[PDB]
């Protein structure tokens, strides 16, 4: 049980990083602008900051909350 | 004539540029008909410390 | 325990994604990079000038993912 | 005259206008911020005299002042401990029973719970056991009460406030000219004979007068109150020949060179006290007489202003041979022209001292009721080792600075830096040979051995019982000491140690010092120490010699001593600087004194410390540094997993502090790898992604917030990987060996 | 003293001015109101 | 002007020997030789690690970088202000005049070398990788 | 009675847990005389024992299995059942004073916008105008709205962005 | 080798040219449509890829631009 539990989630972590991997060679390599003229994939660049800043913040809160109780802890 | 005048506030239209839709104060505008005749200086410096650069005409607007 | 254990595993889960994320949406360029997706994937990086620009591509914002899912994991 | 004072009078205006203008050293940071590098800048920058001015004069000027800022700071720390020492302590409790009372000089405050780490140390005392050695150095110095460590914490101050008052008046008012500075040879002749002579002959004075008579007081089981204060056996010399019969004859004998009466209390005992397990007093002052002697002869030697004695730049001019050209040419303009070479010299010659500091005070215990206070015998050992490292690769990055700012070709023309840089290139590739030989044959030991255990083949193993790897010359260089005072050192009555053989000093029941046996383990870990040694001298070595060209980039010392790189180009760059080459060398320094300090630790544990509770000695660990210490698996397990048990186990005792900061420790060096593992250009753009959503709700700031520049991002990693890795360290030992010692 | 109240007004000596006091407040309401995991009182 | 041809009998600086200089690859493909007038006998450093001795007059080096004949040749401009030429040389005995190329340096004009790989854009005026897919080799968009 | 947690009250390994970190002082205690100062210190810490554990108790705080005071998150389960104290109303008294320092800082960076020097206005305080504003935002919730509903707490579409928007 | 492209940003302020440790570019003549001077790579076979010229470049963005394309013994800066 463990040895599959364990063997099958670092599996899906490297999956999982392989799928962003790839979806930012598709951004450089395949992705066309115009092509792609204000749709849903588009709009996703547009407020790119936006969605890289919240996850920021969310990285930063769970971060400094988590580590902060187990320390208190 | 052509260009903002020498002290006015302009706005950068030029996306690869550290200051875009950022507003610097124009220094000189080139009257010969070259490329990138407006001279625009910011208050805050680029990635490598240089704090003018030059644009096109396209590529400022006012205020 | 399980809270606090939970908790971890979504700090890891947001920042893992994160840094893919940010690493899919700043591929085709940036502000310290603006013509990242003429040089590729992945590249080395643009040189110690405009402050320095080690680890600058997608591809090692994936190499930096990978370490974070190997701690999420 | 040549040699002779000489200052500028009131050369800078002493105003607070300069304080009130950050970055007013430099032409770059006095434009002030617009970016946070600026920041970092100004911190990295503010004691890089030699880029704030060129002149040496300045420079000089600004080190001097700074160094008695340093003396200043040094004072103050001394002060600070002889105060908690009189205030905060239990040191006259620990004066009437050193063998159960821990030494402490740290109280906590109850506010937060933490009034846990106020442990039950003894003498009727609540507070942090120290590990510093400062009451059996304050009993070596024949204290003896608080309110003497009080009235020298009030002198301290006061030379903190002279020292601090003398970096402003020779900044300030009276600042010394660059004539002054290169007076080497009077500042070498002071400094041996005054420094050196007069300050050894001044401490032996103190040990005739004070030190001794009191300790042999203490030593005769007399209470630190019915004891004499030192005054009275200053002015009663009955007392004094009470206690040693030759103060009745007086200083008579010094003058008419009848010196052997005064064998009472100058020896030649060796060995060590078996009432402390520390080196006997008398010895001790003996050893101050001596080198107070040879230093001042030694300060007689360089010529300053009459006709007698040496210049240095004859003797260096004078030492060349057919393999090494002009030799010693344009050294002495070197080593009077620019400080980084001095302070490589001085910090790589620190630095090995500090070390031999560290393996020289736990063989030869020099004070009373040291050896057995194990905490504090391997918290000495540990920092001095770990201070001397630091302070070689610091001597390692400051020749590398030499080389790139302060080497001229003109003054170096086939002279022995010319020279070593012609052939540098063989230098290191048999330093690099050599490096891998070593690590082979040292490290893949311990991997055989780690694969023949686990294949089941104990006798394929390098071991004392299967393939013995006998350190043959450290034995007989054992056994040669150990034999010295028969026939190499007749006058001696012991050796210097009880470490090259003999019997062991048992105090209080617990070992000081035992002989020390060395075998198949000891010969690999030694090997050990000696490969990562010269890793780090490779590193260290190849940032000087290629500091300003390479194969690789032939114009390096234009681009600095410190700078990230040249680029991606040929096939790239990176950490080709000679800073990073200290970058480097910091983690090689890094794991070698890991290493060596578990060696100390291990071996003490299992071959030297212990009790004696029968007739038989019960080590802590129980002798297993023998046959466990071959494999790295013996080194996890039997080391740093068994020996986890008090630093893991700790939560809710007086030393649960040390299990936090083990902890905290491994968080900082582990928080270290981000710094380390990265780069700047993920950092820039996350930076300005959040820089978006501070411009949207306009708190975007003026200083615009930059990612750590390279190097610095290199300076962070290496810092807060030393600082856990060392931290780490820290709490296991002292956790550790409070417990168990 | 303009010069010296200007050094004080500086981003590291009003940190620490400023964090000794916070942490000074902090050190006293948990000297006085010890041990508090819930709003209680 | 025109292309100086290598005069081979010029002498060298006064040099004690290194390790950093020649090696195999001189033998096999190519090395460099950098010529330069001083006008007195002057210490300069070698980009291989060394001080040597220019002699007063014209001075022959042997290098296997062009990188090291540059550097050398900064040095000599930036310290002694002098005005170095250097050579490609093969072991065939074919020397390529390189640094001059126009007799003036490049960092001034001459009115006479054609400009070469100057993109008459903007550089974010580049396609995108999409528009160069598939071009045989695999390319950047800046062609 | 939320989630199978009893009240620290009623749970006797509450009770345990005290009497244990009792025993472990007076174990301490008992090496010293009457009054001593490691006496006195430990009596005080015995103390704020008895203190801390009573004032838990009467808190309504819920224990486990193991009898240590669990905190309920959810609000709706923490006002239903009295334990608002523990994470609800200090949520809102940390928001308070979070929104008061970011407030403060806010309004700090936008007075000095406007000088010469911005820069030099942040490495260098201006110490009478930060300490007007730490004053003046103790009605930052208020004010923050009223900037929220004037449409200028946010910038517009003159923030920098990256040349793929 | 590696590609070096210089854009119509140029300036023709030289410092590109004086900053390349391997003289592969020069300062031509009205290619450009600009003031009297222009930046020029005719040598990018003996180019490292430094990237000190586009260190150097005060345009924003970078006026000179080095791609790093195939290596060789001249791109790898071999003296072997
Ligand atoms: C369906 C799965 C799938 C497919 C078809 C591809 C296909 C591709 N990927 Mg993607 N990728 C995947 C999964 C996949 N990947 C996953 C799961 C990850 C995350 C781990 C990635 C991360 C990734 C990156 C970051 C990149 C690619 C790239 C590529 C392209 C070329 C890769 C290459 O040259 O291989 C060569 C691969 C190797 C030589 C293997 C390297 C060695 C690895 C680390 C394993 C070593 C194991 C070792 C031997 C174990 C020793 C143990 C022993 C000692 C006991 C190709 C289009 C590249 C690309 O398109 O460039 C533009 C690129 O940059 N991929
Ligand atoms: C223990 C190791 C460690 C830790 C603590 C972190 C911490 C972090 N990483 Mg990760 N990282 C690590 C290893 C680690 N990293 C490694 C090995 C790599 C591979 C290179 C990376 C690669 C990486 C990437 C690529 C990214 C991160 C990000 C982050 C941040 C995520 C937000 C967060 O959790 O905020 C909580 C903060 C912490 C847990 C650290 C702060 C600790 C305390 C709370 C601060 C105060 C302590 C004390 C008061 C300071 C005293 C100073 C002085 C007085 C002495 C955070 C700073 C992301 C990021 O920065 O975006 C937000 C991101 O994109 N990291
Ligand atoms: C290396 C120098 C050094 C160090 C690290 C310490 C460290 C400490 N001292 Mg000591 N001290 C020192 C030098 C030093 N001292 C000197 C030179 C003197 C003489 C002037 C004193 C006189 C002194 C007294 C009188 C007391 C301390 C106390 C303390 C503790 C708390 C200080 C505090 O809260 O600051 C507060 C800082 C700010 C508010 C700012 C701490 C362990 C206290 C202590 O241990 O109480 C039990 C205490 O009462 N110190
Ligand atoms: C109040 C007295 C006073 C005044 C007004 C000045 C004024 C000046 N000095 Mg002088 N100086 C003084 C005392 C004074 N000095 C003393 C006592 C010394 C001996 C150390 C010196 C040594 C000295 C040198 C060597 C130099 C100056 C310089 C200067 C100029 C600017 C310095 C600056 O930026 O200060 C602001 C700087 C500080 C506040 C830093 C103080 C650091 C102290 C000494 C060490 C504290 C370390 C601390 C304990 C570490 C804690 C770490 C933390 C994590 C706990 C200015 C003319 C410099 C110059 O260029 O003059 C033209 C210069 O090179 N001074
Ligand atoms: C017998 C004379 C003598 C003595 C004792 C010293 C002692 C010292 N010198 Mg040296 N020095 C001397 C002569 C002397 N010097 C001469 C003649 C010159 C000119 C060539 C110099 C030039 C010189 C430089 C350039 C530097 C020193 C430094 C030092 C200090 C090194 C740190 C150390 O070991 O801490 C040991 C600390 C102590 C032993 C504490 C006691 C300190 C006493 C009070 C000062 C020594 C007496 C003083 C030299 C005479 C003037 C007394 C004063 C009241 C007027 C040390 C205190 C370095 C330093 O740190 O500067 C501050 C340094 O940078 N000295
Ligand atoms: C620096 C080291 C040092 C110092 C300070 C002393 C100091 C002392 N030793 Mg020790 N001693 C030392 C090293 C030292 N010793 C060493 C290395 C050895 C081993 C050889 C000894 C062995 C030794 C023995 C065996 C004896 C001493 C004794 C003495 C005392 C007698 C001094 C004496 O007769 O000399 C003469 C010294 C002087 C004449 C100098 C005095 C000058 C004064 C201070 C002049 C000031 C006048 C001023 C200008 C005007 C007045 C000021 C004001 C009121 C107006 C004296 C306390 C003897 C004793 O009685 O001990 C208890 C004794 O029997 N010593
Ligand atoms: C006698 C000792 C000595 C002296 C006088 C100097 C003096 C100098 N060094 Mg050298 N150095 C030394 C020892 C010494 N160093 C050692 C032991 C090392 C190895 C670590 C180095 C490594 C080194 C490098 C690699 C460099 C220098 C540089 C410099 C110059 C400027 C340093 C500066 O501005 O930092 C000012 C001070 C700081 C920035 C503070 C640093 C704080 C450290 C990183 C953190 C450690 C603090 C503490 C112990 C940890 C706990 C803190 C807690 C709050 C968590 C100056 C000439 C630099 C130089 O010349 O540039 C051209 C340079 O590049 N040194
Ligand atoms: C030169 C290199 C010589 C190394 C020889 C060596 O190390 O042998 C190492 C071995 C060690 O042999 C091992 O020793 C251990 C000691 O505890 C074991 O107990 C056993 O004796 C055995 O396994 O010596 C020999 O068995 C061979 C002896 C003959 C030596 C050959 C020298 C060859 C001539 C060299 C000069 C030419
Ligand atoms: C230690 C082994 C040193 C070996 C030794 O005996 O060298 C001694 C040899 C003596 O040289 P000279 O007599 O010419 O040196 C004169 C001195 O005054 C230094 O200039 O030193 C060298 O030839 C250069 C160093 C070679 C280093 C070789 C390392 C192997
Ligand atoms: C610890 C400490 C302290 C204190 C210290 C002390 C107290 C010291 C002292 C010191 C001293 C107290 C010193 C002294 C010295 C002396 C001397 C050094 C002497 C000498 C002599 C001689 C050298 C002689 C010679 C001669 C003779 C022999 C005879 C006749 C002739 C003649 C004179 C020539 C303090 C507070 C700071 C704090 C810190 C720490
Ligand atoms: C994490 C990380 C960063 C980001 C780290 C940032 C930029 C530094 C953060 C330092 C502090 C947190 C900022 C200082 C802000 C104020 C001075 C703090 C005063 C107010 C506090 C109370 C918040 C890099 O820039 C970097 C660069 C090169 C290699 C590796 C890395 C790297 O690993
Ligand atoms: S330091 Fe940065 S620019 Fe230099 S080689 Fe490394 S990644 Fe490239």
């Amino acid at each position: 049980q463990a040895a599959l539990y364990t063997h099958h989630q670092y599996i899906a972590g490297f999956i999982m990083c392989g799928a962003f991997a790839h979806g930012a060679i598709f951004f450089i390599r395949d992705y066309d602008p115009e092509q792609n003229k204000g749709n849903v994939l588009a709009r996703m660049l547009d407020h790119k900051e936006a969605l890289i800043s919240h996850l920021s913040w969310v990285s930063l809160f769970l971060g400094f909350h988590t580590l902060g109780l187990y320390v208190h802890n | 004539e052509v260009g903002p005048k020498r002290g006015s506030l302009v706005k950068i239209l030029r996306p690869e540029s550290y200051w875009f839709n950022q507003v610097g104060k124009v220094v000189s505008v080139d009257q010969s008909g070259v490329r990138y005749p407006v001279v625009v200086r910011f208050e805050n410096q680029n990635y490598a410390g240089v704090t003018t650069n030059n644009y096109a005409l396209d590529e400022v607007v006012a205020a | 325990g399980d809270f606090l254990v939970h908790h971890a595993i979504a700090l890891g889960l947001h920042t893992t994604t994160l840094i893919l994320v940010k690493g899919a949406l700043d591929a085709r360029g940036s502000k310290l990079m603006p013509d990242k997706k003429d040089f590729g994937y992945s590249f080395p990086c643009d040189g110690p000038g405009r402050g320095g620009t080690c680890d600058i591509s997608a591809y090692d914002a994936f190499y930096l993912a990978v370490f974070w899912m190997l701690n999420t994991i | 005259k040549k040699v002779k004072i000489a200052v500028d009078r009131n050369p800078v205006e002493t105003s607070f206008e300069k304080w009130a203008k950050p970055g007013h050293f430099s032409r770059t940071l006095s434009k002030g911020p617009n970016t946070t590098t600026w920041i970092w800048n100004l911190h990295a920058d503010a004691h890089d005299f030699d880029s704030h001015t060129s002149d040496l004069e300045e420079i000089s000027r600004k080190v001097f002042s700074a160094h008695f800022g340093q003396l200043g700071i040094i004072f103050i720390w001394l002060s600070g401990m002889y105060f908690h020492g009189a205030r905060f302590s239990n040191y006259e409790a620990w004066l009437s029973d050193p063998t159960h009372i821990k030494p402490s000089a740290q109280v906590v405050w109850p506010i937060v719970g933490q009034e846990i780490l106020n442990g039950d140390v003894g003498g009727g005392f609540q507070g942090i056991q120290i590990t510093s050695g400062f009451f059996q150095l304050w009993r070596a110095s024949g204290i003896t009460s608080e309110l003497q460590l009080y009235t020298t914490a009030i002198g301290g101050l006061v030379m903190a406030a002279a020292m601090f008052f003398a970096g402003w008046f020779h900044y300030h008012k009276a600042a010394p000219k660059l004539e002054w500075f290169q007076n080497v040879e009077s500042m070498l002749n002071h400094h041996l004979g005054g420094l050196l002579g007069l300050g050894s002959l001044a401490w032996a004075g103190h040990q005739i007068h004070v030190s001794l008579p009191v300790n042999k007081l203490l030593d005769a089981g007399v209470d630190p109150k019915e004891i004499p204060l030192p005054h009275d056996l200053l002015l009663n010399r009955a007392i004094m020949a009470d206690l040693y019969p030759s103060f009745a004859k007086g200083i008579a004998p010094f003058f008419t060179l009848n010196w052997s009466e005064y064998s009472d209390f100058l020896t030649f005992k060796g060995g060590l006290n078996p009432v402390t397990g520390g080196l006997w007093l008398s010895d001790t002052a003996h050893h101050h007489v001596a080198i107070a002697v040879l230093f001042l002869v030694a300060g007689h030697m360089y010529r300053t202003n009459w006709g007698i004695g040496h210049s240095m730049k004859e003797i260096l001019e004078a030492h060349r041979g057919p393999f090494t050209g002009e030799g010693h040419v344009g050294l002495y303009e070197i080593l009077t022209t620019s400080w980084h070479a001095q302070l490589a010299i001085n910090l790589a010659l620190f630095g090995s001292l500090s070390i031999i500091v560290a393996h020289h005070m736990y063989a030869m215990p020099p004070y009373p009721y040291l050896a057995t206070d194990y905490g504090t015998q391997l918290s000495l050992f540990t920092h001095h080792t770990w201070i001397g490292g630091f302070c070689i690769v610091g001597a390692g990055a400051h020749a590398a600075i030499f080389m790139v700012r302060d080497y001229d070709p003109t003054n170096n023309y086939n002279n022995l830096l010319d020279r070593v840089i012609r052939h540098r290139d063989a230098i290191i590739s048999h330093l690099n040979w050599v490096c891998i030989f070593l690590g082979f044959h040292s490290f893949g030991l311990y991997i055989h051995n780690d694969t023949m255990s686990a294949l089941g083949r104990p006798q394929d193993m390098f071991s004392d019982t299967a393939i013995q790897l006998q350190p043959v010359f450290a034995q007989w260089i054992q056994n040669t000491h150990f034999l010295a005072p028969q026939l190499t050192a007749p006058n001696a009555l012991a050796a210097t140690s009880l470490t090259w053989g003999g019997d062991l000093v048992a105090v209080g029941g617990k070992v000081a010092m035992m002989p020390i046996s060395l075998g198949t383990s000891d010969f690999m870990v030694h090997h050990i120490h000696a490969f990562t040694i010269h890793v780090t001298v490779l590193i260290l070595l190849k940032g000087v010699l290629f500091a300003r060209s390479s194969r690789l980039i032939p114009d390096k010392a234009n681009l600095g001593f410190r700078f990230p790189c040249d680029g991606p180009g040929r096939g790239g760059t990176c950490q080709v600087s000679a800073w990073d080459h200290v970058f480097l060398g910091l983690f090689w320094m890094y794991n070698s004194l890991s290493i060596v300090i578990f060696h100390f630790s291990w071996k003490m544990q299992s071959d030297v410390w212990g009790t004696v509770t029968a007739s038989g000695v019960s080590h802590i660990t129980g002798g297993n540094f023998a046959q466990s210490a071959n494999t790295i698996n013996g080194w996890l397990r039997d080391f740093l997993w068994a020996q986890s048990s008090q630093v893991i186990q700790s939560y809710g005792s007086a030393l649960s502090a040390y299990g936090l900061i083990f902890l905290g420790a491994h968080f900082v060096w582990a928080f270290s790898l981000m710094f380390l593992f990265s780069g700047r250009g993920y950092w820039q753009e996350l930076i300005e992604s959040i820089v978006w959503a501070h411009n949207k709700l306009k708190v975007a700031p003026a200083i615009q917030p930059r990612a750590l520049s390279i190097t610095q991002g290199r300076a962070v990693g290496v810092a807060h990987y030393l600082l856990g890795g060392i931290a780490t360290t820290w709490s296991f030992f002292l956790a550790r060996i409070i417990s168990v010692g | 003293m303009k010069d010296f109240t200007t050094y004080l007004s500086t981003a590291p000596v009003i940190a620490t001015i400023w964090f000794t006091f916070t942490a000074g407040l902090l050190i006293e309401i948990n000297r006085y109101f010890p041990d508090p995991l819930v709003f209680s009182f | 002007w025109t292309v100086p041809t290598l005069n081979p009998d010029t002498p060298s600086p006064i040099f004690g020997g290194s390790t950093g200089g020649l090696l195999r690859k001189a033998q096999t493909e190519e090395f460099y030789v950098i010529t330069w007038e001083a006008k007195k006998e002057q210490i300069f450093e070698m980009p291989t690690g060394g001080a040597a001795i220019m002699r007063q007059g014209p001075n022959l080096l042997k290098f296997g970088k062009k990188e090291q004949c540059l550097a050398l040749t900064t040095q000599l401009r930036n310290k002694f202000k002098l005005t170095p030429c250097f050579y490609r040389v093969f072991p065939d005995g074919k020397v390529q005049y390189l640094h001059p190329a126009d007799g003036v340096y490049p960092e001034k004009v001459n009115a006479g070398r054609v400009g070469a790989n100057q993109n008459m854009r903007r550089i974010g005026q580049n396609v995108n990788p999409i528009k160069v897919k598939f071009s045989g080799r695999m390319m950047s968009p800046a062609e | 009675d939320i989630a199978g947690l009893t009240p620290c009250s009623e749970s006797k390994a509450y009770a345990k847990l005290e009497k244990k970190e009792l025993k472990t002082l007076e174990k301490r205690l008992k090496q010293y005389e009457a009054d001593s100062a490691p006496a006195v210190a430990l009596k005080a810490t015995m103390e704020r024992t008895k203190a801390r554990f009573a004032n838990y108790a009467k808190a309504g705080l819920l224990c486990g299995n193991d009898g240590l005071p669990h905190l309920i998150a959810d609000p709706g389960l923490a006002l239903k059942y009295g334990h608002a104290g523990e994470v609800f109303i200090p949520t809102f008294g940390f928001l308070y004073v979070a929104g008061y320092i970011g407030y403060v800082g806010r309004q700090y960076l936008i007075a000095v916008k406007g000088e010469a020097k911005p820069t030099d206005k942040e490495i260098i305080i201006d110490v009478p105008l930060a300490t007007k504003l730490a004053w003046q935002g103790a009605g930052w919730p208020l004010a923050a709205v009223q900037e929220l509903q004037r449409g200028t707490l946010l910038e517009k579409e003159e923030n920098i962005t990256v040349s793929p928007r | 080798a590696h590609i070096v492209k210089i854009y119509d940003t140029c300036i023709g302020c030289t410092q590109c040219v004086r900053a390349c440790p391997l003289d592969v570019l020069e300062m031509v003549p009205w290619d450009g449509c600009k003031a009297s001077q222009m930046a020029s790579a005719p040598r990018t076979e003996d180019c490292v890829g430094c990237k000190r010229c586009e260190t150097a470049c005060p345009t924003d963005f970078l006026s000179v631009r080095v791609y790093l394309g195939s290596e060789s013994t001249r791109s790898m800066g071999l003296s072997y």
